[PDB]
């Protein structure tokens, strides 16, 4: 139950990242304490051709 | 629903109850300049201004020039009517002109403020007393008070008729003014000139014939 | 145009406006535009031997700029 | 409030109620600082006074007939003296401009070192006509409204002269004689298209 | 004039170009026949030739040391010496054209982002929603200005990517 | 109520009952609101007085054959000395404008400094014409009738005037020589067409 909802549009907070400031859907978020258990997959590939990645709790941001 | 193109399908934001009040709605949009509802509000406040600067203009143009193919009248034409009142006149174009331009800028600044905020002309104590009067009714573009001395927008049942009579002759002085313009760069003469050469002979002085309006025949 | 006077009441001048009017502005904001020698005078007000140098200095630029002005005949 | 520059407008926030010539006009939005609002107040009702005590001294020389505003000055660049109420002043421009540095700085050197004081009192108010604060709020109004109606008085004054090359009083003389015929809009100046 | 230019209808240098111009097409004209294909081709460009020199003149152009017209792209002196249609009308006639493709074009964008699949119709245009927005598009420069007023024209700053910094 | 300008018609609510004059003339709904009907009965009741003033004063003037009241200020104009009652006055247009200025800008100071009174009695009325306030409501309204008709009456001489360019004793006199030739409709200028 900890995180955002299952798919879900969530904006990414990263600032290394591509997706930084955008919104993609939120795929699984894993149960255990792993540091990044968000899974966000977004509609825009990024420079290396992929379209998921996994980010932390205080990562992402219900927008 | 009367429409201006039947069949045509009406757009949605000239179907809402509130593009409904308003007077001469016939679903003529096609560019969707009125999309916005305040954009709309805008263009009919800029529409009713036109339609009542053009009835105006095209009044003074057309029967003092009625008037002078009689022997009722000498008014000159339009096009040539400023410079002869500026011959015999005691100030200058340009003069006159600032003159205007300032007693215009103060009306049409009140106007303003109250298109922007509606009955906001009415603050006590900021016109002499007269800012009572000052306030517009529950419509934007129609004023009473001062407006309207023969009180004859208290009468609900003939309002919204007075009101079609309104929009659909200032559209079509709108018009008229148009074409003045457009039979002075092709005929060289006045409208009424131009009416009485078309109705001499309608089937050979027509814009199909003046070499200016089709230049590829 | 006496050189002797007009350099004499320039300087006096500055040096005048110096210290009794604007000695109090400059030094609230000399001590606010945070080795040294501490140059200690027994003058009441704190006007040193740098202050009278600064001032004198403006005093000379001015009384020699309206000498110069003067002597252009213009 | 002293009134609405713009009826059935809203009042800025930032402009205090008991702020004398509070019209509520601020288009730019300038004074939204408090602390450069305190500079401003202070900076009108200075420049106000300045305008005041300028446009009766342009006034006054025309009226009595010694010149306009622009002429005056004109002793120190070619050979001449000046006069005073039409009495000959025995200084030069070089003996003024030292005077005058002197005393001006002395005042605005102690003016400035006051603090921002806008209404000092006392010595500068002889009479005591605002020894209450209470009636002191109606007549700083007065005060602020000569001082923006002089401010106006003088930037048309350099106006016309720019424009023209004539006094105000004697721009106002060929107004009277024509007002339609003698304006900004006919004097090929301000309006190049008219 | 402006500049120190002359009009070309008083240019010595400009009547002499056209004489030039004229002279080589005739010089060229006179190798041929009187009633064939090169002849009323060449004739055809001497008249054009005529035409388009008396009609820059008429059109009041300002002509300098070399006989050539030289436009005014300052809008005081064309508005006062009537030189606008030089640099100012076509000005604004470009502005219009301008504004009319790039708000057509944003409007297209903007209507098939919402979709299913977006840069399939950016590879396939759809031709009924783009001619629909290309005759909607006359009314361009109001429909930005109420786009602008009503803060609907520009993206907020938390909504756009940035670099690390 | 002193009467139904238009009969048949229903007066006004918010004019009352006991105000002098009160007709329920009020098409236009300018003094709908109480505090713009208290202004505008001062500035009738000022304006009233002031028009009857000024025809009573263009009457006597043309009537005891001093000019007409358009031909009175003629003198500073081509240069001359202003006479009263055919007495000379040495004071020129430049003094009189300013000591009219002073006394009127004293006098509606001091009038207006009190709130707005439109009947103050005691020194502007030494007879005691108006002590009881019984018959003080049938006076205004004389008052008040004469003051309007007054109104009308300036009116008609300035238009009198512009359309013909005689006086109002001599447009009288040329109505009364010719009723159906001489009129507002054969000045040339009230009737376009004819």
């Amino acid at each position: 139950e900890v995180g955002p909802k299952r798919g879900s549009l969530v904006k990414i907070l990263r600032p290394e990242s591509y997706w930084f400031n955008q919104v993609g859907k939120v795929v699984s978020v894993d149960q255990s304490g792993v540091r990044y258990p968000v899974v966000v997959r977004f509609e825009n590939q990024n420079y290396a051709g992929v379209t998921t990645n996994n980010y932390a709790l205080d990562e992402v941001v219900a927008a | 629903r009367q429409s201006w193109l039947p069949g045509s399908q009406i757009p949605a934001h000239l179907d809402t109850p509130a593009a409904q009040a308003l007077a001469g709605n016939f679903g003529f949009d096609p560019l969707g300049l009125g999309k916005d509802p305040v954009a709309l509000r805008w263009y009919q406040q800029a529409e009713l201004i036109h339609c009542r600067t053009a009835m105006a203009g095209v009044a003074g143009i057309l029967i003092p020039g009625l008037l002078t193919k009689a022997g009722a009248l000498n008014v000159p034409e339009w096009y040539d009517a400023g410079k002869v009142a500026i011959e015999n006149s005691f100030a200058p174009w340009g003069s006159l002109l600032a003159v205007q331009l300032f007693l215009c800028g103060f009306v049409e600044a009140k106007r303003w403020q109250d298109i922007r905020k509606p009955g906001s002309q009415g603050e006590p104590g900021s016109f002499l007393g007269f800012e009572a009067s000052l306030k517009g009714t529950s419509e934007l573009g129609y004023p009473g008070g001062p407006f309207d001395p023969l009180g004859l927008s208290k009468e609900a049942d003939k309002w919204a008729d007075w009101k079609l009579k309104e929009v659909k002759n200032g559209r079509l002085a709108m018009l008229a003014f148009l074409g003045f313009v457009a039979q002075k760069y092709a005929t060289g003469a006045g409208p009424v000139d131009n009416l009485a050469a078309h109705l001499k002979d309608p089937w050979h002085v027509n814009y199909a014939t003046n070499g200016v309006s089709l230049p590829f025949l | 145009l006496d050189p002797q006077i007009v350099i004499s009441g320039s300087t006096a001048a500055f040096l005048a406006i110096g210290r009794f009017v604007f000695l109090g502005y400059q030094r609230r904001e000399a001590n606010f535009d945070s080795n040294s020698t501490i140059f200690a005078t027994n003058d009441p007000a704190g006007f040193n031997i740098i202050d009278v140098a600064g001032w004198g200095a403006l005093g000379h630029a001015v009384g020699f700029a309206v000498l110069a002005i003067n002597s252009l005949q213009g | 409030k002293a009134g609405n520059w713009l009826p059935g407008s809203d009042a800025p926030a930032w402009l205090p109620d008991d702020l004398p010539g509070n019209y509520g006009f601020d288009p730019l939005s300038l004074g939204k600082e408090p602390a450069s609002l305190k500079r401003f107040t202070e900076s009108e009702v200075i420049h106000g006074r300045w305008a005041m005590l300028g446009v009766a001294g342009s006034l006054a020389v025309e009226l009595l007939g010694y010149g306009n505003w622009y002429d005056a000055p004109l002793w120190a660049v070619n050979g001449g003296k000046a006069t005073w109420f039409g009495i000959e002043v025995p200084f030069d421009l070089n003996a003024l401009l030292a005077f005058e540095f002197v005393a001006m700085a002395a005042a605005e050197g102690q003016r400035g070192d006051a603090g921002g004081v806008v209404y000092p009192g006392g010595a500068f108010d002889p009479l005591g006509f605002a020894k209450d604060s209470s009636k002191s709020g109606e007549l700083k109004l007065k005060e602020i409204k000569n001082g923006r109606l002089a401010m106006v008085a003088f930037l048309g004054f350099v106006a016309q002269h720019a424009a023209t090359g004539k006094g105000p009083i004697a721009a106002l003389g060929e107004h009277l004689a024509n007002p339609w015929g003698a304006n900004f809009a006919t004097n090929g100046i301000s309006v190049p298209f008219f | 004039d402006i500049a120190g230019l002359t009009p070309c209808s008083e240019s010595k240098a400009y009547a002499k170009l056209e004489k030039k111009e004229l002279k080589t097409l005739e010089k060229r004209l006179k190798q041929y026949e009187a009633d064939s294909a090169p002849a009323v081709a060449l004739k055809a460009t001497m008249e054009r030739t005529k035409a388009r020199f008396a009609n820059y003149a008429k059109a009041g152009l300002l002509c300098g040391n070399d006989g050539l017209p030289h436009l005014i792209a300052d809008p005081g002196l064309a508005l006062k010496y009537g030189h606008a249609g030089e640099v100012f009308i076509p000005t604004f006639g470009f502005l219009y054209v301008a504004g009319y493709i790039g708000y057509v074009g944003r409007q297209y964008l903007i209507a098939v982002k919402g979709e299913a699949k977006p840069t399939d119709k950016e590879i396939i245009i759809d031709v009924p929603l783009a001619t629909k927005l290309a005759w909607q598009g006359a009314g361009w420069p109001l429909a930005a200005v109420q786009e602008l007023q009503r803060g609907t024209l520009l993206e907020k700053e938390e909504n756009i990517t940035v670099s690390p910094r």
